[PDB]
């Protein structure tokens, strides 16, 4: 091996999944879907 | 919850890849390290 | 030499989670209302 | 629209990743088994 | 070493998936019910 | 802004992982270049 | 003493107006968003 | 709820006032036939 | 809309209301004025 | 003078529907999707 | 605010023709006294 | 007539009248009826 010098990297990640998902925990306090908004509110009334 | 689904369905294939990517980088250097 | 009979790549399957995505993209109900948007009003309206 | 589209693609490039990751470790393998 | 010398290993281009992304995003407002959006409401229902 | 900021992060994931991916493509290639 | 024959109260005939309030209500969509209030949006998030 | 409510309310306040002036408006026109 | 429309019925009744009302204190005032 | 001493002018009293009615003005957001509303509304769909 | 408003407002000018309404009856009635 | 000091009031509204009108005339600009807007966003889409 002249090849002992050859590497694999390696990747991270992870505060970007982490980010997905904690954005999607919350996502309700922010968006809110018109449709599914008209039908809870037809229900009540 | 399409966003919300869409968003935890992304990162559940994101962390996959993240994880085999690095086992692959394991065993590319384990390799090299067993034939120099 | 080391022993490499053991060395093994893994195989990642992500196909579930490539087929929802595009599922939902297919199914989407577009109308989403952007709350932080709209408590720009006072602003809007001036 | 601009949101069917983000889904898409993000769906498109993780084929991609998983593909080439897979032909990869296809490849490591058959290395591997050669030497061995 | 024999037996070997085919081998190969791909390589990924998924740069127009990346950079359309970052496109999409400053555009969002025009798949979102914003101020914008309820302005063309407002002049529909007059 | 969350679904934008979500964007950006996926597609920063997604460029985080092509570059490794190809880094270790262009180590297979080399070490099989080598051992050939 | 002067003339008085020309004198005469006027009859007030609201009814349409009264007949329209009544109609209204009993046909009312109840659903209606207060688009000051949602501009409040920051100050209730916190 | 509230709103039905204040129409409801605004008509019979409307109409109670209708009535008055009406009957108020009959007395004085009698008074002016009676001294015509 | 359904409450613009109960405003301006409102508004619409509240001013003939007004109209009747000042011309049937002009018509006793007058009658007033007449036998005085 | 004669045959005048029975004519009378009644009085009205709306005084509980003008009660009422500054009542229910201070009571409204009962009727409105505001943004206590829109939080019953994400209990619901959580 | 703003039918909270209008409610307010419908709500003084109903006051403001309940008291002239009122004070015109007493007038009419203080006249056909007078005069029987 | 000792009943020449009878008068008769007169009403002013008018400021009232003319709130509730412009009250009206603006008030798309403040509430949406969520229905009409789903109907709306439902035609676009």
């Amino acid at each position: 091996g002249d090849i002992s010098g050859i590497n694999a990297s390696v990747v991270n990640i992870q505060k970007e999944i982490d980010r997905l998902n904690e954005v999607a925990k919350n996502l309700n306090e922010s968006l809110i879907d018109l449709q599914e908004l008209g039908k809870y509110e037809q229900y009540i009334k | 919850s399409q966003i919300q689904e869409s968003l935890t369905t992304t990162s559940t294939a994101l962390g996959k890849l993240q994880d085999v990517v690095n086992q692959n980088a394991q065993a590319l250097n384990t390799l090299v390290k067993q034939l120099s």
